[PDB]
RNA sequence: CCGGAGCGAAAGCGUUUGCCAAGAACGUUUUCAUUAAUCAAGAACGAAAGUCGGAGGUUCGAAGACGAUCAGAUACCGUCGUAGUUCCGACCGUAAACGAUGCCGACCCGCGAUCCGGCGGCGUUUGACCCGCCGGGCAGCGUUGCGGGAAACCACGAGUCUCUGGGCUCCGGGGGGAGUAUGGUUGCAAAGCUGAAACUUAAAGGAAUUGACGGAAGGGCACCACCAGGAGUG
């Protein structure tokens, strides 16, 4: 059990996935910058946007 | 090396090449006058002694057999002859 | 395969000796 | 175990991070006394993901709770793959179980890798033509 | 039904005076219930502890096995049982384009402690060496391996168990071998990778109290 | 036709070498013909080195490494994209890729 | 550690130490003085598997059983598992036993490394290392090979063959039938060596080129493809 953490995308790494539907990006927290995790994103995302990841624990293995 | 003089080679090449592959074969060995530091008698010793050479009627050892040239004992001066 | 054709000939001439040794 | 200032009561965590399963085994310094042992298969019901990093993460969070109830504060990590005659690379549950322990409010110290390696192995399973598929 | 950790009472393992950090850690065991007691269950535990956790500032790639020999009032005393290097240290020294010279002896100390020391040494590449491979001929390896066995025998047979451990916390036996074999072939990473305690003499309380005293 | 001058292996002046077994298929492959790959990687990947550093009980503790000697047969090394096919003239380059 | 490194006639050979005999190369202003090279019928050795008699039997695993997978699956995968796998004595003498390249000798390009012996040179480090030379050995690159060959490729020659001749042994004669039948011979057996014919056939095959194709790799492009969706259609 972990709290719903907010994260702001700092730089998009490009489109990923099988059919190219996901967008692997690296996020950056706003409250505490002592954690950096890469997360896949499914949908059109600009630069500097904010996503709401739930797990915030597991990686995506690039 | 298209026109090389095979009859009159420089002495640096004859000295460098193998003793059998020379124009006229000649041994790379010689004889030396090993002088024991204690005694005074001169004994002719082959370069590659191949045998433990000692002074006749003494105790000091002159040479030691090795793979190539003999290893003379310390202080045993020598000179080659021709 | 050529190694199995050799295996069949070995098993073919092996039973030929059986039907030939039994008639003597 | 009353310690002044609440010092770290060190334990030894044996992580058998092989394939098809992942053992998160926490013992004392001698290893003879088992504090808590939970595997990746104990947290999932499908046999295909017993070695999944998610299954090993849940086991690391469960074993970290049992250590706090008994007084263990720090853990000495001893990662171990299948080893021996078989493969010697840790499974996918190695990084997940180890990271989940550090994120579960536990202390990590003296990381090591004790994998059984032979000075001369026996004959491995599978013929000389290998597991072909 | 009942929780098994209700009967677990903690003991404090201690190290002999050969180390600086004497307080080693804690160990748990069930209380004395039934015919079995809690003392004999603690007299067989081995503790593989790194050297940096026993000395103030030393290397961390050298481990020490400490077996418990007696329990004296809630803290059980330990004794030297065996030395071993870290797998990371052993795999990092074994490189390519060089030779490794291993040697093992079976020497008993002044007291009846039969030890089996394992030495390992690698040839060192010269500073101005242009040739890639730094190999030693078989006869040079034999003289180096013979020198390892000659020094390890002299440094152990003429000392007691305490002095050998004091010669193992710093790898003095590894340094003199590297210096002795300098005339044969310059060695690089001479270490004593492992020390097995094959036979142990009759346990007496006076010898154990002399160590921890 | 002869595809390689070294017959796909490294054996000059010998008759038999000790056959080793592959890693992901356990096939008996000669020691010189096997495609070796020494991988030296940390026990903790870069995605978790920060979490271990925060949970470390020491002040300056360098994380260890995991030395793995991998022996791949020609069938599995190509399938795992460890080695690939090259041009007829680009096969002679023995220098490893940087 | 372990290498396109070493040794051995090959097969083959990798923990320490001791013992026994043997060997190449190098060194020699030692000795014998043609004793040599290659060699039918003979003979030693000879991977793995297999056979016979004992000891042993951890792993692996023919056969076999079972669980999957599939149209079927006595296969591939998985779980158990016999003979074997190890050692001793005695047989079999077979491999993609390969460098698919017999052995001895002569001439024939260059360059940089490597292992062993020897020789010389200037320092560094307590023999090691550095720079050359000689002999032998495992190899490599440049040869766009002075040459060869149907190419591929070959300087461990596959070079010095129409400008055809250093010595000698084995061995090939279109593809199948066929390493079969029979005979001889060897073996406990399995089989080895020797080994045809009737008949059948116009090709089989070698190297390379272009194209097509791949449940081969890399790099790219369209909704007559897809992801996310909108309309449907059936
Ligand atoms: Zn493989």
């Amino acid at each position: 059990v972990q709290p719903i953490k907010l994260a702001r995308v700092t730089k998009v790494l490009g489109r990923t996935g099988s059919q190219g539907q996901c967008t692997q990006v690296r996020v950056e927290f706003m409250d505490d910058s002592n954690r950096s995790i890469i997360r896949n994103v499914k949908g059109p995302v600009r630069e500097g946007d904010v996503l709401t990841l739930l797990e915030s624990e597991r990686e995506a293995r690039r | 090396p298209l026109a090389k003089d095979l009859l009159h080679p420089t002495p640096e090449e004859e000295r460098r090449r193998h003793k059998k592959k020379r124009l006229v074969q000649s041994p790379n060995s010689y004889f030396m006058d090993v002088k024991c530091p204690g005694c005074y008698k001169i004994t002719t010793v082959f370069s590659h002694a191949q045998t433990v050479v000692l002074c006749v009627g003494c105790s000091t050892v002159l040479c030691q057999p090795t793979g190539g040239k003999a290893r003379l004992t310390e202080g045993c001066s020598f000179r080659r002859k021709q | 395969r050529a190694k199995w054709r050799k295996k069949r000939m070995r098993r073919l001439k092996r039973k030929r000796r059986k039907m030939r040794q039994r008639s003597k | 175990p009353q310690v002044a200032e609440g010092e770290n009561v060190f334990g030894v965590c044996h992580i058998f991070a092989s394939f098809n399963d992942t053992f998160v085994h926490v013992t004392d310094l001698s290893g003879k006394e088992t504090i808590c042992r939970v595997t990746g298969g104990m947290k999932v019901k499908a046999d295909r993901d017993e070695s999944s990093p998610y299954a090993a993460m849940l086991a690391a969070q469960d074993v970290a709770q049992k250590c706090k109830e008994l007084g263990i504060t720090a853990l000495h990590i001893k990662l171990r793959a299948t080893g021996g005659n078989r493969t010697k690379t840790p499974g996918p549950g190695a990084q997940s179980a180890l990271r989940a322990l550090a994120r579960s409010g536990m202390k990590i110290g003296r990381i090591e890798d004790v994998t059984p390696i032979p000075s001369d192995s026996t004959r491995r399973k599978g013929g000389r033509r290998g597991r072909r598929l | 039904i009942v929780d098994p950790f209700s009967k677990k009472d903690w003991y404090d393992v201690k190290a002999p005076a050969m180390f600086n950090i004497r307080n080693l850690g804690k160990t748990l065991v069930t209380r004395t219930q039934g015919t079995r007691i809690a003392s004999d269950g603690l007299k067989g535990r081995v503790f593989e502890v790194s050297l940096a956790d026993l000395q103030n500032d030393e290397v961390a790639f050298r481990k020490f096995k400490l077996v418990t020999e007696d329990v004296q009032g809630k803290n059980c005393l330990t004794n030297f049982h065996g030395m071993d290097l870290t797998r990371d240290k052993m795999c990092s020294m074994v490189k390519k384009w060089q030779t490794m010279i291993e040697a093992h002896v079976d020497v008993k100390t002044t007291d009846g402690y039969l030890l089996r020391l394992f030495c390992v040494g690698f040839t060192k590449k010269r500073t101005n060496q242009i040739r890639k491979t730094s190999y030693a001929q078989h006869q040079q390896v034999r003289q180096i391996r013979k020198k390892m066995m000659e020094i390890m025998t002299r440094e152990v047979q003429t000392n007691d168990l305490k002095e050998v451990v004091n010669k193992l916390i710093p790898d003095s036996v590894g340094k003199d071998i590297e210096k002795a074999c300098q005339s044969i072939y310059p060695l690089h990473d001479v270490y004593v990778r492992k020390v097995k305690m094959l036979k142990k003499p009759k346990f007496e309380l006076g010898k154990l109290m002399e160590l921890h005293g | 036709t002869k595809k390689r001058r070294n017959n796909g292996r490294a054996k000059k002046g010998r008759g038999h070498v000790q056959p080793i077994r592959c890693t992901n298929c356990a096939r008996c492959v000669p020691k010189d013909k096997a495609i070796k790959k020494f991988v030296i990687r940390n026990i903790v990947e870069a995605a978790a080195v920060r979490d271990i550093s925060e949970a470390s009980v020491f002040d300056s503790y360098v994380l260890p490494k995991l030395y793995v000697k991998l022996h791949y047969c020609v069938s599995c090394a190509i399938h795992s994209k460890v080695v690939r096919n090259r041009s007829r003239e680009a096969r002679k380059d023995r220098t490893p890729p940087p």
